[PDB]
């Protein structure tokens, strides 16, 4: 809930917690199409597909 | 009916002279444009893989001098008002020389000879497309003017042009302003004015060309971000990587449940990855193999050629071999003794894979055989070679009656606690082990001290008599075993069976006695059991019981018969009934009826008049 | 901001010059010599085809002059002692300046200037099949050396001989000796020898040009012997030939029971026919011996199914003359044309069948009872509301309304349907005995509507699917009676709700029903149609309960003798109250695997008997 | 049903009305009533399923 979006690897009883990137944070000519899809999928807490997306 | 005329009278009389072949430049543009690929938007699949090639020779170029590398980048532009479409690169470049020896000759590419001078062949000829030289005429499919601006990558090139409508005929000049690289410009024809609008190229460059090696922009937004993860090692790769995935090739939102990386080189090259659905498989899994060839990192859309066997079409992953041949369409050589031979390859693979996922885990291989145990029993039912059936056949669970309920127990550990001279199995089908145990069958078979297998799902009976043999011992069932092998006085039995004889003398053929009975009133045994059980489902009661020959016993011990005795002397009418459901009972509880729908009129006469003294 | 660098900053500064297309025979040579063909025993075919083209020039420039023809025969020969394969035939020839011309230029041949020098289409337009110019080349594949021998057929040509081997160089030399016609000679790779063996090259003769129009020969002996009647007008060719023609194709031994000759040229030229089988389908049934040919010669797709799924019973063969093929001779997948001519087919067969059941009421009853499950597996297998309903009209069933043994179509059951019902009723049961006596019957009886008796497996599933037929809804008699709208009342709900206490886990709702006169009881549901398909479809295979609202017929004897029961053995009531349940499931359908209840059905009887 | 049969899928008799010589009848008539506001006649009728009774 809180620190999901940290810049460095986290560990609790082996595994990894992150498992996703800023895309905020990066620019719009290093992420791709799919990735825009997923982190809306996260954000959103749906199963569908963006219609409009700005940056 | 035997003539010909062969001979020998052919000599040479003149001085024999000497030509080379030609070739003509008209109909070679036609059958490449028309009757050589089958499929229309496949000519950028042909540039983006050209273009993809001039990046790779101008990285290797500035790699041998330790020069620092510029951007390299692939753009794509799609217009509508003018209906054209666009690709830019910022590769090596072609020369005046170079846009006439290479763009001007049929069946030529400058790649090969780029490959023939490196005398590596070790990095840079496992990263070049290019092998035929004819890819670029593909254009030609939906173009009528087409125009290309070039300039070498050389430091003091000048800027040229490229033009030429398909007609054997093609211009060449000078420009000024050129960029270095190669820009293309087609002009669509009017039929083919699909390729001007984002949707349908966006469909095309993520089916053909999404892994490319370069970051490709389709105006102005990139597609080239996820990174191809079935080339490099296992252990530069982690659990997240593999996650992601999995969830783009097979468009699913959940997470895999076994995954494996193969990499090998002795026999042949292969670079794949395999994935296993955690879901529970749908129905379009039953119907017809997600699995995509890639060659040199470009979509080859087999989808003809079922690289895998049919039994293995619930998992999802990528292969990707170099060592295939490909045809002048950029397809399979179908039916090639190459592409059989990895087949049997990956198939041993795979089942070598799963046994050893049970050795490590047995409660997480359990969910797993329970969801798809479906695939592995089709597979030996439509298989040809033994040894094909007795690898699949190791992947089995059952349950047995000498290990407590719940527990699943495979062939081979059951295969490891016989007698020291017994070379059978013994296996018995019910729907439950409430029933499996309670079953007049196995009640006859107690006598002895051996271990049976339980089998309760569907098709395990079909299955069974398929495979036929497993490290060489025969599978009987328990209904084989029984015929196969070689209270109430005796004068109140004698009388009674003569009656059974007569009124049942139509859909009974055989009756007799029978001890081995404690808990049923009666036994039916046939002979060939398992024919019977499923030639009956491929499959009115009296032709039901012609050619079954219904073999029926009876339990003296039991009550039943005990209580039919004095049914002589006070109501014969009711014998005739109860007799009747007798039988009916036995054949429900032997398996031979495939509905209960008739025998439902005749129960419900015989309860409300026999009970009537209450 | 979108990241994108393309301008339009170019201009045309200098002058333009002119240059024509090159093209490097020493490459082209290498792709048709192994990146072309998947198989390696296609150039026998090649050459067959080629010689065969010879004599058709030699006849239509005969016919011009209006004199007799000499032989027109084709030989091939094999010798396995040297390991050379040699076709001979006696063509019209090639000159010196032909050989140079046509042999020694990729991708130009000389039949399609003859072609196009025909001005009538008509007379050699259906027969000349090479039309690329790349086939001779194909038998480089096989061979290091390559001798041709031809004398051109005009009064006074002379011989010529033509060397090859492959690397891009050919030599032509004066030949004398050379008799009319063609011949080559072929020495064989040590890696391909197989073909030196006469049983493998017997086998290639007969799989692609085997209906060959001229007599062709093997070490002498002719293999032809029959005749292409595709190709021919259906009166000229007796039974007889349509009989040995089956035998053929189908490699069968019985005779057909239906015959279509099928031949039309207004959308694209078609010239097939097809043909049903006497005997009952195979288990390997459940290119589908409808095999492709064009120009008299196998194209061997065997995966673009020009017949649709649901028609892999008949047998025939489809010929076209205007297949789009390519460069390796085969069909080009994913064509407009060819999805075209698989809907024209459709038509055609099933229009063939509608026909064949007027003409022939009788014999298409025995047709439907052998080959049923075709028509039912592609009413499920359909997308289009139309297409399923052209399948729908093929379909028998048996109606209330009519005596035993007989059938009505749908077509028909609709002309005899009153006009305020819009709906059709069917019902699914074994036979039609227990069909009129099952207790849903006899709910309806009441309304003087027709139902349709379907009494082979899956029939619910085919109507289910289909769902409409003439813009007629179809409700089984299930589906109606829940959308419908002596035991004194307080003795029968009393009891009544006992049996709620009893079989509340099971019977989530229960209630009494008075329209049975000797079912004792009922059980409805819902979506009873998908009920019977769900409960049954998981149990078949593990892959991705219900609410059983059960009916109490308060006239029955049965039920009316649990009224002095439960004052007696509240014991032995709850087992006839369990079994009369269990009665009631299995005459709707719903019922498990039966061998459960026989135990249960065994302790009731042993003590309700001890009595007498 | 000739003519009402695209919006009238069933029509029946009523003898329990005397004031009043229409009727219709559905079978969730409450749950209709707010959700037709919130979302020409074949369409809408498709989702009530309007029963006709006439008083005779
Ligand atoms: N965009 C480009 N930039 C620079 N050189 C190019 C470009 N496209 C083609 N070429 C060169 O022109 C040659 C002819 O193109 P092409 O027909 O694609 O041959 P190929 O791609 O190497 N073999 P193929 O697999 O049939 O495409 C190539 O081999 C390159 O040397
Ligand atoms: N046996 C022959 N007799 C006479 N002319 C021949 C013979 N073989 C080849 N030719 C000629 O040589 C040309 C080249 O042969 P070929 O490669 O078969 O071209 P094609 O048959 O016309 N087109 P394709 O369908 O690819 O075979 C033919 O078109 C003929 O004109
Ligand atoms: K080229
Ligand atoms: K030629
Ligand atoms: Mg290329
Ligand atoms: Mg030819």
């Amino acid at each position: 809930k809180y620190s999901n979006f940290v810049s460095f690897p986290l560990y609790l009883n082996g595994r990894r917690m992150n498992t996703l990137q800023a895309i905020w944070m990066m620019d719009p000519k290093d992420v791709g199409e799919w990735q825009h899809e997923e982190f809306y999928r996260y954000v959103a807490q749906a199963h569908d597909k963006p219609r409009y997306t700005l940056h | 009916p035997l003539h010909s005329i062969i001979s020998s009278t052919e000599s040479v009389q003149g001085s024999t002279s000497k030509h080379e072949f030609q070739a003509e430049t008209k109909k070679l543009l036609d059958i490449v444009a028309r009757s050589l690929y089958s499929e229309k938007e496949v000519f950028i699949r042909e540039l983006i893989s050209n273009a993809s090639d001039a990046l790779e020779k101008l990285r290797h170029k500035l790699v041998s001098d330790g020069q620092a590398l510029p951007e390299m980048e692939i753009h794509l532009q799609t217009n509508a008002e003018k209906g054209t479409i666009t690709i830019q690169d910022t590769g090596i470049g072609m020369t005046q020389e170079e846009l006439v020896s290479n763009l001007g000759t049929i069946a030529r590419s400058g790649s090969k000879a780029f490959l023939d001078a490196l005398q590596n062949q070790a990095e840079a000829s496992s990263k070049i497309i290019g092998q035929f030289g004819v890819g670029f005429y593909s254009a030609f499919m939906v173009a009528d003017r087409v125009e290309v601006y070039s300039r070498s990558a050389a430091p003091g090139s000048l800027g040229y042009q490229w033009l030429s409508d398909g007609s054997g005929v093609f211009e060449i000049a000078e420009a000024s302003g050129v960029r270095t690289g190669t820009k293309i410009i087609i002009h669509l024809k009017s039929d083919c004015k699909e390729f001007s609008s984002e949707a349908r190229v966006r469909d095309v460059v993520t089916k053909y060309s999404n892994f490319v090696s370069f970051p490709l922009y389709l105006n102005g937004r990139r597609m080239n971000t996820l990174q191809a993860i079935w080339m490099m090692d296992p252990k530069d790769v982690g659990e997240w990587q593999h996650e992601e995935f999995y969830r783009y090739v097979a468009q699913a939102h959940d997470k895999p449940r076994y995954t494996l990386h193969y990499k090998t080189d002795a026999p042949l090259n292969i670079r794949s990855i395999f994935y296993v659905p955690d879901m529970k498989p749908s129905m379009f899994d039953v119907s017809r193999s997600s699995v995509a060839l890639y060659s040199r990192k470009v979509l080859i859309q087999t989808k003809a050629t079922d690289i895998l066997p049919k039994w293995l079409r619930f998992i999802r992953g990528v292969v990707d071999s170099e060592d295939i041949p490909l045809n002048l369409s950029r397809e399979l050589l179908q039916e090639s003794a190459l592409i059989r031979k990895l087949r049997d390859v990956l198939q041993q693979r795979l089942i070598k894979f799963f046994i050893d996922q049970s050795k490590k885990d047995a409660e997480k291989y359990a969910k797993f055989f329970e969801d798809y145990g479906l695939f592995m029993r089709e597979g030996i039912v439509t298989a040809t070679e033994q040894e094909v059936k007795e690898d699949i056949a190791k992947l089995l669970r059952y349950e047995s009656s000498a290990l407590p309920s719940g527990q699943l127990t495979s062939l081979s550990e059951y295969a490891s606690r016989m007698r020291a001279g017994t070379r059978n199995i013994y296996y018995l089908c019910a729907p439950n082990r409430h029933l499996a145990e309670h079953s007049p069958y196995y009640e006859a078979m107690k006598k002895k001290d051996t271990e049976v297998l339980f089998c309760f799902e569907q098709f395990d009976e079909l299955t069974l008599l398929h495979l036929r043999e497993f490290d060489k011992k025969k599978l009987i069932s328990v209904e084989t075993d029984i015929v196969v092998d070689h209270c109430l006085s005796e004068k109140e039995t004698e009388e009674l069976m003569a009656w059974m004889r007569n009124v049942l003398g139509s859909r009974v053929t055989n009756v007799k006695v029978t001890l081995r009975l404690d808990t049923h009133p009666a036994m039916v045994t046939v002979l060939e059991m398992g024919a019977a059980r499923h030639f009956l489902r491929m499959q009115t009661q009296e032709e039901r019981a012609q050619l079954l020959q219904p073999t029926l016993e009876i339990n003296p011990r039991h009550a039943l018969i005990k209580k039919l005795n004095q049914l002589r002397a006070s109501e014969p009418g009711l014998a005739q009934l109860l007799v009747d459901q007798i039988y009916e009972n036995a054949m429900i509880a032997a398996g031979l009826v495939d509905d209960p729908r008739a025998m439902v009129g005749r129960l419900n006469e015989l309860l409300v008049k026999a009970l009537e003294r209450h």
